């Protein structure tokens, strides 16, 4: 079952930092 | 000729149903009989105007509602009724949606077209 | 057009005030450089502010 | 072409991760520094273009 | 920008909106950065802000 392969078909052939709340605030 | 002074029954005479005549104060209206020896004495005056340096809202309209094809910067004067969105509430809707000469006068030919009969019919 | 202000550089630096006398030991000195990576590093949020000085 | 636009959505996801590099302070006085330059130049704001201009 | 079925089309939650006033608070006038963080389309974020 482990080397079951998915097939490869194929289809050719994120966070953010708080310090950007303190430069804000700030301006 | 044109600049013959007129009447208030002739004032009456030009401009549609709905609006009032104001005076402000008496006192403004005294300005505005001064004014004319005024244009002359205070354009003989001092004036000036100046601007100052400091950081800062912004109405206006198009004719929206879905599409509307666009208005000349003069025919908003004929078409203004169209521009307000107060709308659903007689004979005000029916000069209300006459406007539909508007899609005849200025839009795309199709628009021409079915406004041109739907005005037919009706 | 550039030339003319090459040529606008250099008889503005002639025209200097007592621009070439070494005599008490002056220095002058031409220093020409880049900005290095300045549109590239150019901050949008700080630009908003920026612009809101202006327009 | 395309190694350019990898390091480059390289730069955006580190800058996005990173946060502004220009931190706080600074860019205070950057701000505080224009504003002193524009007020002592009288520069007047520019404003939006209306409906009726005539240029 | 629409038909994409993978686009949430809905009302917004409380929180997406704290979420999204919040970040247009945080980096101004930016859609397509912000669009992406609450999982939403930038013409319809913007329209919802508005």
């Amino acid at each position: 079952q482990e080397w079951k392969i998915p097939p490869c078909i194929s289809n050719w052939k994120v966070h953010i930092n708080e310090n950007f709340a303190k430069l804000a605030e700030a301006l | 000729e044109r600049n013959r002074p007129l009447s208030d029954e002739e004032l009456d005479a030009m401009f549609p149903e709905g609006y009032k005549v104001l005076p402000p104060p008496a006192g403004y209206v005294p300005i505005r009989t001064p004014a004319r020896k005024l244009t002359a004495t205070p354009t003989p005056l001092g004036g000036m105007t100046g601007f100052h340096m400091q950081t800062e809202m912004k109405s206006v309209n198009d004719q929206p509602s879905g599409n509307l094809p666009f208005l000349k910067p003069d025919d908003i004067q004929y078409f203004d009724k169209l521009l307000v969105d107060v709308d659903e509430s007689e004979e005000q809707k029916e000069r209300k949606i006459m406007k539909l000469l508007l899609k005849i006068k200025n839009g795309t030919p199709p628009m021409r077209k079915a406004a041109l009969r739907q005005i037919t019919d009706k | 057009p550039p030339p003319l202000l090459v040529y606008k550089w250099c008889q503005g630096i002639n025209n200097l005030q007592d621009v070439w006398e070494t005599s008490e030991g002056e220095c002058n000195v031409m220093l020409e450089s880049r900005f290095e990576k300045m549109y590239e590093k150019i901050d949008l949020t700080l630009l908003n502010r920026l612009l809101r000085l202006i327009v | 072409t395309r190694l350019y636009l990898k390091a480059e959505q390289e730069r955006q996801h580190n800058y996005l991760k990173d946060g502004p590099y220009i931190t706080a302070e600074e860019a205070v006085a950057v701000y505080t520094t224009t504003v002193h330059w524009l007020e002592s130049r009288r520069f007047s704001p520019i404003p939006f273009p209306p409906l009726s201009y005539k240029h | 920008e629409w038909l994409d079925p993978s686009i949430k089309k809905t009302e917004w939650s409380r929180e997406e909106e704290e979420k999204l006033l919040h970040l247009a608070k945080l980096m101004p006038t930016q859609w397509r950065t912000i669009a992406p963080i609450i999982g939403r389309t930038a013409a319809q974020c913007l329209e919802h802000y508005e």
